[PDB]
């Protein structure tokens, strides 16, 4: 288990994807143009996880970049990093999808996906032994959500025994106030809960409501936003990039942490929270499992947990980190399912990320989650009952009964959580 | 002179196994490069040490062990490291990918594609025995190559080795070291799988060692490394009589006749005496009767358990160093005056004693101090139940809401596995409350 | 028939088109087959130059549809500001009921318009009405965690 192929899709998906490099190649020692300047082994032992080896020495990306846009492709390119990607990796389209999930599915975006596989294909031949697959995209848009979805389940079919791993933004009025993205993030759930082995679910509206309440940040900019994600994107995949005590790889990660195949949706968590330009390990502890901290808006003490995995960076004791998780089990104990012994995992990780002494990184599988989608099931249904802007839908070949199995299946996944955080050991 | 081969699966059955080697050679007096000047006879010989060691024309003294993986990280350390020049090349065997700790990849899908290689290497060191006796398997409950390979092997072992003895050494899971959520299952179903294939098992709970390790090696926070030291002393303590002269334990019928009165109930308590750090190197030197009151405590253990609670069926004490004979039976005739030990009605109630008078060795770098005797107590108790009833519990949480099981029924195995294991589990439970 | 076109172009946004057809008699309170008029098709796609003229030409500004949907309510969900304060002047119910017991603060709360909440507030939205399942536009604050929301219904 050793090569991750990543696939960004749509405007948010480059986004955040672009910055997800950004952020790794510093922590690895890479410049933009592809050259190692570090000075530890430890940043080359697993570079080749998400990087290939070109000759002269140089480290590229294994990144697919996708979308029906082509103006992306050039603020892409434009970026710091933005020359360090493979030319022949840049895959876009005319004209983009118009936030319409129906055109990212089922026309323009199925015109190019066979050209999105056939890069798939060349770089996953290129792998010893490759893991899966890692996907960056928003849901509430047309081209990350709707063509993103058609590419995941196209992937599955080509490689049914790899790991499907995605980092989904979900939408919120308070960043953008465009009606039609409760339907769109509603029809990409339903392929979410059929066709991804794990997603981290990284909510707009935490990310807004911890630059306003808690940074201090009275007009949140994306960059404000993305600076937390592309911190929490660093802290979830510490363990796939360095060494550490434990050999980690995506499978052994979706086997301890989903323990029923629909419920791989993640809270993602981080600590200390920063704003751009601007701790004790019992510090560290307490705020990783503070709602203020999460990355999906929903409040962890609403719920059980059924699974955590924790990574702390930096140098500390791991004698002091055993203690103080083992204090937050006892004390926050009825917020822990009693019938999966040992559910939390810790790791430690020598390497702090760019700018701190000390982090930690909290992956949850909270039933607390259903608020997050218990939110955008009541939008997506306010605005269906009247039938708003159906025809834009329906108009591209789409069937109204999409819409209600996308509603049903949102909701059943709701009640499958209440289920299990109402469950006893007996 | 009856030869054993030595097979180590998985993360943890490897790295106990290079600790085991490593000790041997120093107890043989076998350099890292397999040179042996003691051994007078070169090219061959018929000694005690070559039940674990072939020798070639050159006077190198090999293991006759293999080294099995599903990915190849461990086994490179084995290759790279200080012995790398001892072992046979073609015994060290990886696969690319590993089981993920799931039992099912490692028994039906990803363990397929490698057990046939395996097999082959394990009969080329078979063919060159003169008169095999049978195999050493080390291996972890918890992972998946642990559980998973080492039950398709012991199936495999089964057919085509059908007369030949097979021995486990086992590491139980502990919470304060553990890698999956999935251990509980994944015990349980290696359990009931390798029941009929396995002839005698040594349970090693890590949460026992991690204790001692901690109380009485004053190691704050015990890594593997410290852990597997102090295995491979206990193990070198149980396979001695195998490797050296002596008149208990001789060869493996030995052990079951010994140890195991009848086929289900093969789980011996392994008890150690005395640990002590390699800080106190000027300690006062324990007595015979102290060592041997210290077998009956249950902090020395291999497994937590309370023999107070359940009754003996079998007694060993196995000896190595300064130790009179007379000095053992004065110390057993104290012992014997004590309300705690019961054995049951249909045993004779008595202990089988072996003394080795060479002391123990310790390897430099270890954690334990040179010591002028010690012993270890391998034991029939019917109180290691008390172990199998935590790990059912831990299985039983889990099952009941059909936790996790999508993932094994996903590699190929069938969801009417649990509970044929589960029910083996409860019948095995029941198997030492009717001896008592 | 002039309705059926006078419908399409105030959904279509062609002002020009819809000045002509009600120059030639057009039904300005025409329905489509679901109750809905060219006043609730302006509201909902955003046309305010429609909404405005429609307004001076005789439309119902709480004509209902089958669902008991007001332009108001759709205007609302759709997040329409300036539409919200033309269809209030003209003389909306900001408190009118649907079939599923919404009123246009209920819509302007779930979707998070939080302008048009303040605006539906201080023109007399009644924070006590509850929908078909009990609840008040409070409650959907207090259960989404939306404190942005909850602030300003408590003002
Ligand atoms: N956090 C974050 N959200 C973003 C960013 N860019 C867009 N979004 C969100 O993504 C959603 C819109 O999807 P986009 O990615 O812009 O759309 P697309 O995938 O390009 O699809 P089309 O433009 O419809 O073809 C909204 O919820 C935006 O708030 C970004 O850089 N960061
Ligand atoms: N004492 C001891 N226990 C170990 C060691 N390595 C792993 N373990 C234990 O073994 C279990 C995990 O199984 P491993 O042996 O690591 O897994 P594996 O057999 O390689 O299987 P997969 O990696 O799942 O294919 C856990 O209970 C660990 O605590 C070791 O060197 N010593
Ligand atoms: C809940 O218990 C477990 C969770 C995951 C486990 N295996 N692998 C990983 C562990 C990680 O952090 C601890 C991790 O960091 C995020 C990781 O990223 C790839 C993999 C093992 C566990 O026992
Ligand atoms: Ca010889
Ligand atoms: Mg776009
Ligand atoms: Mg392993």
């Amino acid at each position: 288990m050793r090569e991750i192929v990543h696939i960004q899709a749509g405007q948010c998906g480059n986004q955040i994807g672009a910055k997800f490099w950004e952020v790794i190649s510093d922590e690895h020692g890479i410049d933009p143009t592809g050259s190692y300047h570090g000075d530890s082994d430890l940043q080359l032992e697993r570079i080749n996880v998400y990087y290939n080896e070109a000759t002269g020495n140089k480290y590229v990306p294994r990144a697919i970049l996708v979308d029906l846009e082509p103006g992306t492709m050039d603020s892409v390119r434009s970026g710091p990093f933005g020359q360090i990607f493979r030319p022949d990796n840049f895959v876009f389209g005319q004209s983009g999808a118009g936030n319409n999930w129906a055109k990212g599915h089922y026309t323009e975006g199925a015109e190019l996906v066979d050209s999105v596989l056939d890069v798939v294909r060349k770089e996953s031949e290129s792998c010893d032994c490759l893991q899966g697959f890692q996907l960056t995209h928003s849901l509430g848009g047309g081209t990350g959500s709707g063509m993103g979805t058609l590419l995941i389940s196209k992937i599955r079919e080509e490689y049914p025994d790899r790991i499907m791993n995605t980092f989904s933004v979900m939408p919120s009025p308070k960043v953008s106030d465009t009606v039609v993205e409760p339907y769109n993030a509603t029809l990409s759930v339903h392929q979410l809960v059929e066709n991804t082995d794990e997603t981290y679910c990284i909510d707009n509206e935490a990310l807004y409501d911890i630059c306003f309440r808690t940074l201090k940040l009275t007009t949140p900019t994306y960059g404000d936003l993305n600076h937390l994600v592309s911190a929490t994107m660093s802290g979830v995949t510490t363990c796939l990039r360095f060494p550490g005590q434990l050999n980690a790889d995506l499978r052994k990660l979706a086997v301890n942490m989903v323990p029923f195949p629909r419920l791989h949706f993640f809270m993602p968590g981080f600590a200390p929270l920063t704003s751009r330009g601007s701790l004790t390990v019992p510090e560290l502890t307490q705020q990783m499992f503070d709602s203020k901290n999460m990355m999906a808006a929903c409040d962890p003490r609403h719920g059980r947990y059924l699974t955590v995995a924790a990574i702390f960076r930096g140098r500390m004791s791991m004698k002091e980190v055993d203690e103080q998780m083992l204090n937050v089990q006892n004390k926050n104990s009825s917020y822990f399912v009693e019938w999966i012994p040992n559910n939390v995992k810790t790791a430690v990780c020598d390497i702090p990320p760019r700018g701190l002494k000390m982090s930690a990184t909290f992956i949850g599988n909270s039933t607390a989650i259903q608020e997050l989608f218990k939110r955008i099931s009541e939008q997506f249904t306010a605005m269906f009952r009247r039938k708003a802007f159906l025809h834009w839908y329906t108009g591209e070949g789409m069937d109204e009964m999409e819409f209600t199995e996308a509603e049903s299946n949102m909701n059943d996944l709701v009640s499958e959580y209440q289920q299990y955080q109402d469950a006893t050991a007996d | 002179m009856r030869e054993c081969i030595s097979i180590h699966v998985g993360q943890a059955g490897v790295q106990i196994g290079n600790a085991c080697w490593e000790l041997y050679c120093l107890e043989h007096g076998i350099q890292p490069d397999g040179q042996m000047p003691s051994d007078k006879t070169i090219g061959g010989g018929d000694d005690s040490f070559n039940t674990f060691f072939s020798e070639t024309g050159a006077g190198k003294h090999v293991p006759r062990a293999v080294f099995v993986d599903l990915e190849p990280t461990v086994i490179d350390e084995v290759r790279t490291g200080t012995y790398r020049q001892l072992f046979h090349p073609e015994q060290l065997i990886t696969g690319k990918e590993d089981a993920a700790n799931n039992y099912a990849r490692g028994h039906y899908t990803i363990g397929k594609e490698i057990i046939d290689l395996v097999l082959d290497r394990i009969r080329k060191l078979a063919d060159q025995c003169t008169g095999l006796q049978g195999f050493l398997v080390f291996h972890s409950f918890g992972g998946g190559t642990g559980s998973g390979f080492t039950s398709l092997l012991m199936e495999r072992l089964s057919v085509d080795y059908g007369k030949k003895s097979k021995l486990e050494f086992s590491i139980y899971p502990a919470p304060q070291v553990s890698t999956a959520v999935v251990e509980p299952y994944n015990s349980i179903l290696t359990t009931h799988t390798t029941l009929e294939h396995s002839d005698c098992a040594f349970m090693v709970d890590n949460e026992a060692i991690y204790d001692i390790c901690r109380r009485n090696l004053d190691i704050e926070r015990p890594t593997y490394t410290n852990l597997n030291r102090l295995i491979s002393q206990i193990v070198s303590s149980i396979t001695a009589s195998l490797r050296f002269d002596g008149a208990l334990n001789v060869d493996l019928t030995e052990f079951q006749t010994n140890l195991v009165p009848y086929p289900r109930i093969h789980f011996p308590l392994a008890t150690y005496a005395p640990v002590i750090s390699a800080e106190k190197a000027y300690h006062e030197q324990l007595s015979v009767a102290e060592i041997t009151n210290a077998c009956f405590e249950p902090a020395n253990q291999m497994v937590k358990c309370d023999p107070r609670h359940g009754k003996y069926m079998a007694c060993c004490l196995l000896y190595r160093g300064d130790v009179v004979p007379k000095d053992v039976n004065a110390a057993i005739a104290t012992i014997k005056t004590k309300r705690s030990i019961q054995f049951v009605d249909w045993c004779p109630t008595g202990f089988k004693v072996g003394i080795n008078y060479q002391p123990p060795t310790v390897v430099p770098g270890g954690d334990l101090a040179k010591v002028q005797r010690a012993v270890c107590m391998l034991s029939n108790t019917t109180a290691i139940a008390e172990a199998w009833a935590r790990l059912d519990h831990k299985f039983d949480l889990m099952y009941a809401k059909r936790a996790f099981v999508h993932w094994y029924v996903g590699e190929g195995m069938e969801e009417g596995e649990f509970s044929e294991a589960r029910e083996d589990m409860a019948a095995l439970e029941k198997d030492y409350e009717e001896v008592g | 028939d002039l309705g059926k076109k006078l419908l399409e172009a105030a959904r279509a946004g062609q002002d020009d088109e819809v000045r002509i057809l009600m120059a030639n008699g057009a039904d300005v309170n025409a329905t489509d087959a679901s109750g809905l008029t060219p006043l609730h098709l302006a509201a909902t796609y955003g046309h305010l130059e429609i909404v405005e003229v429609l307004l001076k030409h005789g439309a119902d500004v709480n004509a209902i549809d089958i669902m008991g949907s007001t332009p108001l309510h759709l205007a609302a969900l759709i997040g329409h500001l300036e539409i919200v304060e033309v269809l209030l002047k003209h003389g909306a119910d900001v408190n009118a009921v649907d079939t599923w017991g919404d009123t246009p603060l209920h819509l302007a709360a779930i979707m998070g318009h939080l302008e048009i909440v303040e605006v539906l507030l201080k023109h007399g939205a009644d924070v006590n009405a509850q929908d078909k399942f009990g609840k008040t536009a409070f409650d959907i604050s207090i259960d989404n965690g939306n404190e942005d929301l909850a602030e300003i219904l408590q003002k």
